[PDB]
């Protein structure tokens, strides 16, 4: 297909679906003689489930895996599940350990008199000095 | 020919891209679909497997085998020509040419040179 | 002191210390009779006040400006203060982020059977099939 036209359509630019194809991530679209990459509706659909993959959070490779998937059709919809679910599950810690940090943060922050003074106690808690 | 092409374009089982736009495409006096092109490309498979039985039919030029030639290019004449691609179809005659012609000169340059001949 | 010295010390290894340096976060210490750098309680301190730039999350950017307030006693704590409150504010980013597309993993799990069929909807909503 026309290479413009199919990365409007997927949002994407063109160098991004190079890259992605440079990862080995969809189905190889052909060229044409004069070299304009042969796009599909199949890379259409591939490149719009790679799209939200990451969007959603899977990576280069999971979302090379999802597109494994769709490619698939013997999947199983329990292993695409299970991975939803493990993602759920970092992206819980994530939260859980960014909160963590961030009540650090204000634990500093609201200690500090914010005085404009030399004496901020923010930097000679953090410093290991004295 | 065509039909070989045609096939070993469609060998990895794709390809609308502009090979094909040169190729058969009847003009009703563009990017074509497969089963248009499929179809396009069968009655002249047809024309072919009733025509190449009847060149042996009591001889190359037979009434009813010349009628096939002339009924398999009144099949073609219908229909434009074919890309580029088509240049090599014409290197296939002359490099077979360009062979046997030579040949015919190199016969006569082993013939003419050396002893006296009638010309 | 050599970089063993202070490394093992703060805590910090040989290539994040000298990635440091060049990348000229903190002060670039005196020399030898053969260049090794021969570091001061200058340095550990300013890379313990790193590191808790780094593990508080800031960038080696931001972090090599805590570390240059920190010996700068001109320094005042209300800009330090201000800049943990904007820094918060992106951990709320990112948290409310990870919080609001983690529920909607949770209405896909809610959504899929996850039963091993080939008709996993997920894929289908993913890729724009219909
Ligand atoms: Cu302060
Ligand atoms: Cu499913």
């Amino acid at each position: 297909m026309n290479i413009s036209d199919v990365a409007k359509i997927t949002g994407l630019t063109s160098k991004a679906i190079r890259f992605y194809e440079e990862k080995g991530l969809v189905t190889p679209p052909m060229r044409s003689e004069n070299g304009y990459r042969t796009y599909t509706q199949q890379h259409l659909n591939e490149l719009t489930l790679l799209r939200q993959a990451r969007q959603v959070g899977f990576n280069l490779e999971e979302s090379g895996e999802l597109v494994n998937l769709f490619n698939d059709p013997q999947r199983h919809s329990a292993d695409v599940k299970r991975r939803t679910l493990e993602k759920v599950a970092e992206i819980e810690r994530h939260i859980e350990e960014l909160q963590s940090m961030r009540d650090q943060l204000l634990a500093l922050a609201n200690a500090c008199p914010g005085d404009d003074s030399a004496d901020c106690p923010i930097i000679e808690n953090l410093s290991g000095c004295c | 020919y065509l039909l070989e092409q045609y096939d070993r374009v469609e060998a990895e089982e794709a390809r609308l891209s502009d090979l094909i736009t040169g190729f058969v495409d009847p003009n009703a006096e563009n990017s074509i679909d497969p089963e248009l092109a499929r179809e396009k490309f069968a009655e002249l498979r047809a024309q072919y497997v009733v025509t190449r039985d009847t060149i042996k039919a009591k001889g190359r030029s037979h009434a009813t085998a010349q009628e096939e030639i002339l009924k398999l290019s009144e099949v073609f004449k219908q229909f434009r020509l074919v890309p580029k691609q088509f240049d090599y179809l014409v290197n296939s005659m002359r490099v077979m040419m360009d062979r046997v012609r030579t040949q015919e000169r190199l016969i006569m340059k082993l013939c003419v040179e050396q002893c006296k001949m009638p010309k």
